[PDB]
Order: C-alpha cells, then sequence, then structure tokens
RNA sequence: AGCGGGGCCUCACGAUCCUUCUGACCUUUUGGGUUUUAAGCAGGAGGUGUCAGAAAAGUUACCACAGGGAUAACUGGCUUG
RNA sequence: CGGGCCCAUACCCGGCCGUCGCUGGCAGUCGGCAGAGCGAGAAAGAGAGUGGCGCGGACGCUACGCCGCGACGAGUAGGAG
RNA sequence: GGCCACGGCGUCCCCCGCGAGCGCACGGGGUCGGCGGCGAUGUCGGCUACCCACCCGACCCGUCUUGAAACACGGACCAAGGAGUCUAACACGUGCGCGAGUCGGGGGCUACGAAAGCCGCCGUGGCGCAAUGAAGGUGAAGGCCGGCGGCGCCGCCGGCCGAGGUGGGAUCCCGAGGCCUUCCAGUCCGCCGAGGGCGCACCACCGGCCCGUCUCGCCCGCCGCGCCGGGGAGGUGGAGCACG
RNA sequence: CGUGAAACCGUUAAGAGGUAAACGGGUGGGGUCCGCGCAGUCCGCCCGGAGGAUUCAACCCGGCGGCCGGUCCGGCCGUGCCGGCGGGGCGGAUCUCCCGCUCCCGUCGGCGGGGGACCGCCCCCCGGCCGGCGACCGGCCGCCGCCGGGCGCAUUUCCACCG
RNA sequence: GACCCACUCCCCGGCGCCGGGGGGCCCAAGUCCUUCUGAUCGAGGCCCAGCCCGUGGACGGUGUGAGGCCGGUAGCGGCCCCCGGCGCGCCGGGCCCGGGUCUUCCCGGAGUCGGGUUGCUUGGGAAUGCAGCCCAAAGCGGGUGGUAAACUCCAUCUAAGGC
C-alpha cells in the first residue's frame, strides 16, 4: 500500500506519515527510494527500506524536519482488515445477509442443513 | 439460555469431573527426578554411549510425513546379515535389532548397511579381562582416549540434494502438467470398466465370428 | 534525558511524601522541597542547592558541573559562604545570573538562603 | 542514543586502572517501566505454593 | 484482581445488579442450550441457520494424514529460496533457471494467485493448477511432476 | 393484436428426523477391479387441527410440598338489577 | 367587579460546589549575550538587506499541572466513572 | 435667535498618517491616606460536642406490589460470623511484544530456587496465510500492436502496456494576487489566498476473478482417439479474491 | 486471674418531666473543657538620634566554576559514509581440488564428506570527509563569577537599640 | 551330516584384601565502657584496622526487640561404631561349549475358530467388545484390510499356551 500510494502521480519525493506500524510485504520485488515516518517499522521492512536507499524517521525527527507537516503524505492501514468485521452487520439466517456465523468448526456436519438448504425446509 | 449473537458450545462437564482433576504441581520435581535418574544411569554405564544403542534410518509411514527420515526401533535381520554382524552379538556390542522390520527396497537396506559399517569402524572395544587382550580388541592408545558422547550416537539428519540451475529444453517448455494429471486421473478411474466393455465387445465379436 | 527521567520518577520515587492532600520531595538539591519537574534536584544537568553549613553559621551553595554526569563523586562543587545576609544574597544572585546557570530559580534560591540565615539567627 | 562513552575498570584499591571499556548498547536500550512492572507482576506469581 | 471487578461496586445495593421484579433465579430457561426448537427457536434461526438436520454422506474411518495437501501461491513462490538465487538468475546471461522444490519447502500443490516476476524458473511440485501452469509458461519455464 | 404457467379478488392448509416414488452413461461404497446392495444430490408424497409441529386415563373425604390475596368460599368497600 | 396585600425548591440578580462544552489558554521564566506585544469588526511580517554611571526585573508549569469563559444540576430497576 | 463629531493653504476633473503636558471622573466587580469602647479572679471568644426550652416541620424500617404508616409479612436488645466465588470455553473492548508470522505450554541443558536462564535440524504441533462442493474434485485480471490459417474470434507467435472505474472524501500539492512607515523599483525568507489537482481510511454503486449448479453452443490436445481430457457466452447459490 | 467493648444493671453529679418516647431546621439558656487569651500583629526601604566593629569599594596572589576561540591544538563516539595492492568470524536453496562408500576387467562413470571461489553481515589495522560531545571531553587562550589570604582603616560597609 | 575357519577370556559355593547408608560426641566471635528499665536483647561509643568473627548475619531459648550468652547455622570440617555394593587373589565346584557354505530332513495350541439368535456394552454405524444357547471347521489353511453379498487379485500377521 505504501509503494502504491507513493507512486500515485503528482506526489513525488514526499514523506509518507503513518501513526501505525509499517510492515514488510513478501510478494513485492522492487522497492523505490521511500521516505517514511512511523511509530515503529518491523525489522525486515526496515532492512528493505534501508537497502533500497530510503530514510526512516521518528516523529520527533519529523517535527524538527517539518513542524507544520508541509510536504507530507498521511496514510493509514485498512481499518476493516480485522476478522471481527465479517461477523458484524445483518444477522445470518436473514435474507441477503452474507455475515459469517459463529461456529466452533467448519465442516459438513456443522450448521449447514436446515436454514441453508432448500431441501431441508427453507433457505432464507 | 442463549442471548444475542454467540457461538453455542458443548462443554463436557456433565460427569463428576471434579473427582478426577490431575494437577501438575509435582512437574518440577518429576523433571529433577528424571534428570537425576538419567545421570545415575549414564554414570553407571561408564564408557558406553549415554543414549543407548545406535538406531537405523527410517522413513515415516504416511503420505503426510513420507518425505522425512527418523530413528526407528532396530536394525533388520537382512541388514545385519549383509553387514556381517551376528544377530546375538549385535546387541552385546550395542546395536538395536528387531526381527519385525521388512526391507521392501535396496536403497534403505544399503543406507543402513553403510551406517552399520560406519558405526563398526567407529566403536572401541575393551578387553573383558584387562590383563589379556584379544583379536578384535583395541589398543591402549585408544583405550586411554575412550569417552562418552552426549546425545544420539550417529544423529539422523535429512539432507537435500543440491540442484543447480539449468537451461530449459523445449520439451519441458511444452509439457502439459495439468492435462497429464487430469488424464491420469481419468484413466485410473475408467480402466476397469473399459476392460470390461472390451471383454463383452469381444464376446459379441466371437459370437458373430464363430 | 531529563524529561524521560521525570516520566520515570514522577510518581514512583523514594523521596516522595503524599499525605494530607500535599505532595513533597526530599531529594537534597530540591529548593522549595516540592515534587515538580522544574524544582527536581536529580534529573537535570544543572541544579543548585542551598543548605546550612555543618558549622551552624552561613550557607553552603552546591553547583552541578557540566562534564561528570555519570560520575556522582565529582559532580557537585560546594561553596561555603559565611558572610552577612545582604552580601550572601548578592553572591548567590551573581553566581546564578552572571553565569546564566539555570536561571529559572534564582529567586527560589535566595528565598531559601534568607530562610536559612533567619534560622541560624538565634531565637528571641 | 548512539553515543557510547568509555567506562574505566576500577582497581581493588578503589582507584582507576588504565583499562576502560565501551558502554554496551543495552544501557542505551529504551526504558519501559510500565512493561517492566507488568513482567514483574506476572513472573512473581510463579513461585507461589497452592493452598485450599 | 478482584479489586477491579463489578462486585465491589454492588456492595450496599440490595439486588446485586439483578433487579427486584424478576429476581436472579437459578435456571429460568433450561440447562445448557435446550429449547432450541421450542422457546429459543428464533434465536437459533436468527443466528445459527442450518443447525438442525442431516446433510451429505458419512465417512466411517477418516484419515487426515491421507487427505493432507498444503498449498502455495505464485505470490509466495519466490520467497521459498534465498533472494541471492533470484539476483543471480536475473543477473546471469546463459539463461539457466533456478530449481524450486515446494515439496522440500513443505507444500504439495501450486495455485496461481498473482503476478510472477518475469524470470525463467523450473517448479518441482506434486500437483499444479491450470492457471498456475499457464502463468509459469507465460513467464517462460517448465513445470515438472514429482512423487 | 394479444391472452394463458389454475379457479374474477379477498380463505380453503404443515418443519427437523424417518419411509416411498421420480432423475442422471451423476458421486461414494473405502488396498485394486466386476456385479447386486447400501448411502448421497434435486423434486413430489405419507403429518403433526394444542394447526412454528412432546408419544399419554382416572381418583384421593388418608393425603404431602413450594407458593398465591395475581384466584374463589366468611367479613369490610363501590353499585342497586 | 375594583385597588392592595401573603408565599413554592418556579422566574430575576448575586456567592459558592460539581458536571458538560469551548476536543479554549500557557514550554514566552526567549533579562545587560536584555529590550517586555499578540483582545481586536473586517486574510496575510515590531521581515531582512540592494540603488535612486549605577548590575537590577514577584508567583508560576506535581503539563496526569495550573488558569479562563458560558450552560447545566429530579430519580427506582439498571449502567459507568 | 439658536445650534454643530463645522475650522489651512496649493492646483488639477464635476455640477453649483507620530504636538507636549497636566487634572476630573455615573468609565474592564470596595475602599477609607476614618473612628469609638472593653478587658486578671471574673470576664472575653469557641458556627461543632453535653443537657434543657420554645416555634415550624415530622407515621417504622426492610420487602413483594399499580398501590404500604398499614387491620400484609420479617424485626425484644447487643456482640461475632454471614451470601455473584473458582475452573473451562466463547464473544467483543482495551494495554503490551512481535509481526505474514506468532507461540515452548511438553521435553531437554545449566536458602530465596517448585524461581530464573537457555535450546532452532527440539516448531512435532496449534492458530493464521484460500475458498468451495454431499462427494469424486476444482481452486482466485486482461488488453493492444502485425501477419498466416479455420470482419470478427482462436493458436503459432514476437514485443509492449501492464492488477479496475464512478461519486463523496480528513489531510497534502500548485498558485491570479497581496501582507505599508516618506516615495520608487527590484532581491531572499515567511505568511494569506481566487481558482485548479494527486487523493488515505471508509461508504454507496458499476464492472471483474475462484468454487457449486443451470441454459446455449462451437473449438483445442494426445503414449493410450475414448461413455477421454481442456476451454467459451450468459444467469444464479457461497461463511470467497480484488497488494495480507 | 492478659487486654476487658456492647446489650443490661447499681450509685454519684447535672438537667428535665400532664398530649409515649424519639427526630429535622432555627435560636436562646446552662454546663464540662479549650485558647495555657486579658493591653495586642507584624515584615522590608528611607530620615533622624544615640553606640560598637577589621569593615566596604578598588587593587595583588592562589584555587574552583560557567560560556566561549567566525576557523586554537588534541581526542572519543555514530541506529554516518567513502575509500582497501588489508586480516578474521558468521550465514547462503550462489559455484567448483581431494578423501570415504557402492556399482566395473590400476580404469570410464554415481553417491556422502572435507578443501577453495563468490556474495551478504559484523569485529579489528590504515586513510579521507559529515555530524555530535546538551545520554558522550582534555590542554592553552579570553571574558565573567565565586572562595581563601593580603593590602585597604573609615563621610565606606555591617551589627543591636531608640523615635 | 559333510567340507573349511576359529577358541581355550563363563558362572557359582566359601575364604582373605583394597577406598554410600544409619548412629553418637564435637569445632568463631562483646555479656567491652557509659547510660534507660521490674528486668535487658534497648540507645550512644569502641580512631589512622571505621570493637570482634564471618565458607558461620537461618532459626529457637534466655526477665522486652541478640551475628558475637546458650543450642545451633557454614565448611569436599574432625573423631568414634555397624551394614552393602563396586574390585582383589585364593580353595573347590558345574561346562568342555563356536561360526560360514552345501545337502538331506522337520515344522505347531479344537467344542477353539467361524456362523445364527438373544442380552449387555462401545464413537464403532446391515452388529466394537463380552457372555448364554444351537450349529460347528480347514490346512497353498486361518484372521484382518471400519457398508451387507458373490467373484477375482494383492497387502499383512500366525489366534485358541506362558514369563
Ligand atoms: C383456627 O381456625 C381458623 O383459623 C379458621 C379457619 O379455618 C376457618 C375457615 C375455613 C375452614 C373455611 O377456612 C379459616 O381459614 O379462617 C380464615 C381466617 O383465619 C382465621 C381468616 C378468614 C379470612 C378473613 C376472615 N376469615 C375468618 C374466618 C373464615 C370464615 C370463612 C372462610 C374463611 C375464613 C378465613 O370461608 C368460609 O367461612
Ligand atoms: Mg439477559
Ligand atoms: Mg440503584
Ligand atoms: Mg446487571
Ligand atoms: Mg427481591
Ligand atoms: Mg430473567
Ligand atoms: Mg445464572
Ligand atoms: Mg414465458
Ligand atoms: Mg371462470
Ligand atoms: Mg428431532
Ligand atoms: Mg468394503
Ligand atoms: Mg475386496
Ligand atoms: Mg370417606
Ligand atoms: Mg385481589
Ligand atoms: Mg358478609
Ligand atoms: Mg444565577
Ligand atoms: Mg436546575
Ligand atoms: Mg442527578
Ligand atoms: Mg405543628
Ligand atoms: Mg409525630
Ligand atoms: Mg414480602
Ligand atoms: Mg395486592
Ligand atoms: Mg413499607
Ligand atoms: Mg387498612
Ligand atoms: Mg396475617
Ligand atoms: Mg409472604
Ligand atoms: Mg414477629
Ligand atoms: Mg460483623
Ligand atoms: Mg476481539
Ligand atoms: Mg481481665
Ligand atoms: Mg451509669
Ligand atoms: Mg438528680
Ligand atoms: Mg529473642
Ligand atoms: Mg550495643
Ligand atoms: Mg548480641
Ligand atoms: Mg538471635
Ligand atoms: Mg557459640
Ligand atoms: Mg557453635
Ligand atoms: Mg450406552
Ligand atoms: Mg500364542
Ligand atoms: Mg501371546
Amino acid at each position: 500500500r505504501m509503494i502504491r500510494k507513493m507512486k500515485l502521480p503528482g506526489r513525488e519525493n514526499k514523506t509518507a506519515v503513518v501513526v501505525g506500524t509499517v510492515t514488510d510485504d513478501v510478494r513485492v520485488q522492487e522497492v523505490p527510494k521511500l521516505k517514511v515516518c512511523a511509530l515503529r517499522v518491523t525489522s525486515r521492512a526496515r532492512s528493505r527500506i534501508l537497502k533500497a536507499g530510503g530514510k526512516i524517521l521518528t516523529f520527533d525527527q519529523l517535527a524538527l524536519d517539518s513542524p507544520k507537516g508541509r510536504g507530507t503524505v498521511l496514510l493509514s492501514g485498512p481499518r476493516k482488515g480485522r476478522e471481527v468485521y465479517r461477523h458484524f452487520g445483518k444477522a445470518p439466517g436473514t435474507p441477503h445477509s452474507h455475515t459469517k456465523p459463529y461456529v466452533r468448526s467448519k465442516g459438513r456436519k456443522f450448521e449447514r442443513a436446515r436454514g441453508r438448504r432448500a431441501s431441508r425446509g427453507y433457505k432464507n | 439460555a442463549p442471548s444475542r449473537n454467540g457461538m453455542i458450545l458443548k462443554p463436557h462437564f456433565h460427569k463428576d469431573w471434579q473427582r478426577r482433576v490431575a494437577t501438575w504441581f509435582n512437574q518440577p520435581a518429576r523433571k529433577i527426578r528424571r534428570r537425576k535418574a538419567r545421570q545415575a544411569r549414564a554414570r553407571r554405564i561408564a564408557p558406553r554411549p549415554a543414549a543407548g544403542p545406535i538406531r537405523p534410518i527410517v522413513r515415516c509411514p504416511t503420505v503426510r510425513y513420507h518425505t522425512k527420515v527418523r530413528a526407528g526401533r532396530g536394525f533388520s535381520l537382512e541388514e545385519l546379515r549383509v553387514a556381517g554382524i551376528h544377530k546375538k552379538v549385535a546387541r552385546t556390542i550395542g546395536i538395536s535389532v528387531d526381527p519385525r522390520r521388512r526391507n521392501k527396497s535396496t536403497e534403505s537396506l544399503q543406507a543402513n548397511v553403510q551406517r552399520l559399517k560406519e558405526y563398526r569402524s567407529k566403536l572401541v572395544l575393551f578387553p573383558r579381562k584387562p590383563s589379556a587382550p584379544k583379536k578384535g580388541d583395541s589398543s591402549a592408545e585408544e583405550l586411554k582416549l575412550a569417552t562418552q558422547l552426549t546425545g544420539p550416537v550417529m544423529p539422523i539428519r535429512n539432507v537435500f540434494k543440491k540442484e543447480k540451475a539449468r537451461v530449459i529444453t523445449e520439451e519441458e517448455k511444452n509439457f502439459k502438467a495439468f492435462a497429464s494429471l487430469r488424464m491420469a486421473r481419468a484413466n485410473a478411474r475408467l480402466f476397469g470398466i473399459r476392460a470390461k466393455r472390451a471383454k463383452e465387445a469381444a464376446e459379441q465379436d466371437v459370437e458373430k465370428k464363430k | 534525558s531529563a524529561h524521560l527521567q521525570w516520566m520515570v520518577v514522577r510518581n514512583c520515587s523514594s523521596f516522595l511524601i503524599k499525605r494530607n492532600k500535599q505532595t513533597y520531595s526530599t531529594e537534597p538539591n530540591n529548593l522549595k522541597a516540592r515534587n515538580s519537574f522544574r524544582y527536581n534536584g536529580l534529573i537535570h544537568r544543572k541544579t543548585v542547592g542551598v543548605e546550612p553549613a555543618a558549622d551552624g553559621k552561613g550557607v553552603v551553595v552546591v553547583m552541578k558541573r557540566r562534564s561528570g554526569q555519570r560520575k556522582p563523586a565529582t559532580s557537585y562543587v560546594r561553596t561555603t559562604i559565611n558572610k552577612n545576609a545582604r552580601a550572601t544574597l548578592s553572591s548567590i544572585r551573581h553566581m546564578i545570573r552572571k553565569n546564566k546557570y539555570h536561571p529559572d530559580l534564582r529567586m527560589a534560591a535566595i528565598r531559601r538562603a534568607s530562610a536559612i540565615l533567619r534560622s541560624q539567627k538565634p531565637v528571641m | 542514543a548512539c553515543a557510547r562513552p568509555l567506562i574505566s575498570v576500577y582497581s581493588e584499591k578503589g582507584e582507576s586502572s588504565g583499562k576502560n571499556v565501551t558502554l554496551p548498547a543495552v544501557f542505551k536500550a529504551p526504558i519501559r517501566p510500565d512493561i517492566v512492572n507488568f513482567v514483574h507482576t506476572n513472573l512473581r506469581k510463579n513461585n507461589r505454593q497452592p493452598y485450599a | 484482581p478482584s479489586r477491579l471487578r463489578k462486585t465491589r461496586k454492588l456492595r450496599g445495593h440490595v439486588s446485586h445488579g439483578h433487579g427486584r421484579i424478576g429476581k436472579h433465579r437459578k435456571h429460568p430457561g433450561g440447562r445448557g442450550n435446550a429449547g432450541g426448537m421450542h422457546h429459543h427457536r428464533i434465536n437459533f434461526d436468527k443466528y445459527h441457520p442450518g443447525y438442525f438436520g442431516k446433510v451429505g454422506m458419512r465417512h466411517y474411518h477418516l484419515k487426515r494424514n491421507q487427505s493432507f495437501c498444503p498449498t502455495v501461491n505464485l505470490d509466495k513462490l519466490w520467497t521459498l529460496v534465498s533472494e541471492q538465487t533470484r539476483v543471480n538468475a536475473a543477473k546471469n546471461k546463459t539463461g539457466a533457471a533456478p530449481i524450486i522444490d515446494v515439496v522440500r519447502s513443505g507444500y504439495y500443490k501450486v495455485l496461481g494467485k498473482g503476478k510472477l516476476p518475469k524470470q525463467p524458473v523450473i517448479v518441482k511440485a506434486k500437483f499444479f493448477s491450470r492457471r498456475a501452469e499457464e502463468k509459469i509458461k507465460g513467464v517462460g519455464g517448465a513445470c515438472v511432476l514429482v512423487a
């Protein structure tokens, strides 16, 4: 996400600011020269950024470099990446609700017969 | 009574479970006792390997683990008679033996024979009457150097053959792995019925031709 | 640093007295003897301390040097002053102001000096 | 920080010998009293004997 | 820490947080999850659809070891070897392609989910998928089968 | 042109489990193969009328227990056919 | 029907207590190496350069701290600090 | 006669940028630069605590209950004891460490210490990184450029672009002009700003890909040319993918 | 027979007593105690009056300290880098001289292991720049400050009283 | 059985000699000076050897509160008794003991297996295990190969005797 959003046109050689954690991604091959400020960067992501040839800052260094945040790109990770959000919303067993149910295990015998089949009574 | 969205559970606590509750407060004491008995046995068997007899190379049984080797029960009688050691002498000199193990291929048999030969070249034998040496017995130069080793005698470690880069040939480039797998599956599934149909077809053939 | 050390010791120190809805700090070089970042006598690079002389007359003015932060034995230089009140006050005031030695607390220092001199003066 | 000074090795007489060593980075590692207290609280419970 | 719990704030209040009208009785709805068809029926329908009934066939003596099959994707494929190998392969001019053993790594089937860097390879897998094989070929390379 | 996948419209009817019939060059029947059998998948039917669907006769003046002034018999209160 | 008069915890003015909001203000204690300011209808510099004697200045800021403006204050079952 | 936030010269066109002092106060919340008495064995002060009187108010608590002071029940008085605990599972919310990984809990090696430290070819394993189908099984982008064959489409090809779009989006970017001390020009820094943009997270919508199923269809492959294997277009079912 | 509470009881002292006692708000009256109250606060500057000192400023010597040398000399350190005809430890699913095993009539060819090359990291010896010494300084010079001792001898400075 | 190779290193009944367990008795230093108290184990001091010991500063007792008053505590500290094993030579006793190849022979557990039915039991489902009754075996046989049955191939053990 960091590379995509920094390689978007117009926002060249700016500083990307994250108030979260910057994490290494393994299915990426080429890392551009990036300029990063974050609360913490994982060890392998730090190694990748430095070996590519960028710089990593802390927030005090960011405040010294640009007190007003001028020339910065403010990003954040996917807030709805957590698995709990697949359980929220319209309750299951209700028409047009693709909400994951709470089941102890996934399998043939676990909550698949009565409300889910058309042959076993009804399908919502 | 269920309340709102939850996951309905099945606790197996309907028996008299509080009567049988095995606590682990004596775990550190058990560890100390095990380690003390281990040291006692090791010091009792003075020069012999502390981890007992040597054990052979073994492939794990099922498809899930059949790519890994490990240590088995004992060497097999075919391996002993190919290595040259006697059934009743192997245990005396410190080699694990079991008469249950079969040998379905030559590779495992040869690997275990080579392992036995290495161990036999490796051990040092003492004269059971020190004032009188014997034929196959070692000399004082190594009798002085004999010492126990920790851990397993000859550790069983799985290694991977080193495979170097190659230029890809056009036959390899043009092979269809997915198609080959699908046709293999279909042939294995249809073999018996195809043989049957050919049988009855030849039956009508001979009926018309006789 | 001073701010980090303060964040460690602000509520979990052994010089801290918390009773009668009042808070006090009993470290040696603390003028006003109050639990405060400004008046703390341990966490700063440069502090002063006004203490009565063991002789029972005059005051002793303690200054913390610049070099030996991690060397406690040779960190504080003591100046014994046994003069009259006005000139003792003038000497302390010059030592602080002219040197520009942590000028946040010259008035507190001379208040403590006046109090100690009054105390050394015999009671009626 | 990255500035690591040199610490002298003191003799049995209380006075400094000529030897001196660099400050290991562990002393420059961050201080986190909250999690030190957390770890201390959770590890001081492991030597308790049961009662009932 | 019982000093932080709700029981310390309920000292003095008569009902201990359970109301005067409907007291805290013992089991006013039934033990466990009974009543799933009669008086908890609509809870079971609204949050556990499909909980009752039978479906599918039965297998008497199952073996997860028999059915064991781990999978890997082309996205993670190049991470199974040292990136020194990738650098050397993209640097050399003879054209020799590195060999990958997903079986050695601990995978059996290769699924093709994303991009593959344009660099010839040879993949030694037990099973392949059609799109994974197609993407490997489009990169330019071979898929071999192992047992 | 259109109209028609029941009755001019407002009613006329029934889940899980089990049984029965219909359908496929359908899947499994387990170390491999052939063949009966059995189990699956989809759609109908056999019915719960206490109709969101336990399998169910009385008596106690010999009686018991938990409760109810949420509920009768006696008194008191509103009303006055 | 007319003037006057009496008083509730209601309304008005004032003091004090707490809660809420302004997600308000304060690191500017920048002092002889000095020059005191950011409250006032209407955006943005106490901007920089180039040519035409006497040695003096209160308190403060446990920033989880201190300070200022307004509004608000019933409560069983129950929740939270 | 009475009143006024009227008060100099200089021309060009119209009609006809800093005076000095003082002092008074209906002026960003009280001061006196005003006074008087009484105090040693009987007086002074002590809103609270002890006793008494008077005026006003005032029914006995807990509890079920629409309704309790009740002619509803429990209660003579005092002291001590006395009731949401622990284990396991789950769900969400918060704090911490690491992070596409994470976890030694079992084992092993080295008074407090039954603690602590260590093991990595002890990570076996659990959870996560892939879903779907009852199952056999299958298993997560395309387009363009130029030609040959059976307009277009398919393959041999070679090369290139290459991992969605629309709308709203906190912040960021550019900048028509402007922020004065006599007046002119232009230089550097900073700030404000018409208008215009690259758009995080998320939301809605439209496309796309994977598995099951249905309909319409023609092409491709060969060690076994077959009740073989693979592919497309359009609907629909899923606890999926769409830079963790 | 440690300490010895409450309920309840006796006695002493005080007060009170025809709407059971008891209670909230506001006063008044009387008690037992407290203030060890009963001639009323002080703290700085200045004027005046009486007194007494080692006694002020300046100057000299010595010690210590704080800030510097636009760009003083010398050091150390880097979650800094560049050089290297340098010397090494660790790792690599990056390559390739010998030894052991087995397959052959001292041999072609296979397997395991040791040897070397390369790459990446780190430590050390040398050189050159950047930054820091405010988590991390030594000498010299300059200014300022403080302290001790002299010299200063009283229209200075300071002590205690009075109006 | 034949043909080759190899070997005089096993065990015990008794005797004599070589160095963990149970018990007993023991092993440092203030009652120093002054001063509190009914009583000190309290308080102050004991220098330039900051009273003395410390491999002993655990605990208990003694007229409160003791490292040095007593028992103890530390020590691979000491001494004195009894028992076992690991070794030693001796006397005697049992036994004169092996392996490779070729050839000839030998080779197994029954009212049990298995089948039908009944009852209990199991996660075991056209019957997992056990038991009763009836039937009741074979020897290229017999059991098992988690869906009943026939045919046909493989795989894998050798039940109904024992430590
Ligand atoms: C020791 O013997 C008792 O206790 C008496 C007794 O048994 C007797 C009556 C009965 C056998 C029928 O119950 C009882 O139950 O009396 C009840 C009673 O307690 C005294 C109160 C009641 C209620 C309010 C006034 N009323 C008084 C009498 C009464 C008379 C009745 C009647 C009900 C009552 C009840 O219904 C027909 O005439
Ligand atoms: Mg509830
Ligand atoms: Mg309440
Ligand atoms: Mg509650
Ligand atoms: Mg109740
Ligand atoms: Mg309830
Ligand atoms: Mg409950
Ligand atoms: Mg139609
Ligand atoms: Mg009709
Ligand atoms: Mg049912
Ligand atoms: Mg079968
Ligand atoms: Mg079969
Ligand atoms: Mg009768
Ligand atoms: Mg009633
Ligand atoms: Mg009546
Ligand atoms: Mg008001
Ligand atoms: Mg109000
Ligand atoms: Mg309220
Ligand atoms: Mg009244
Ligand atoms: Mg009353
Ligand atoms: Mg009640
Ligand atoms: Mg009622
Ligand atoms: Mg009541
Ligand atoms: Mg009544
Ligand atoms: Mg009653
Ligand atoms: Mg009742
Ligand atoms: Mg009663
Ligand atoms: Mg109590
Ligand atoms: Mg959660
Ligand atoms: Mg007593
Ligand atoms: Mg009395
Ligand atoms: Mg009386
Ligand atoms: Mg004692
Ligand atoms: Mg003493
Ligand atoms: Mg003592
Ligand atoms: Mg003692
Ligand atoms: Mg003694
Ligand atoms: Mg002793
Ligand atoms: Mg049962
Ligand atoms: Mg047997
Ligand atoms: Mg047996």
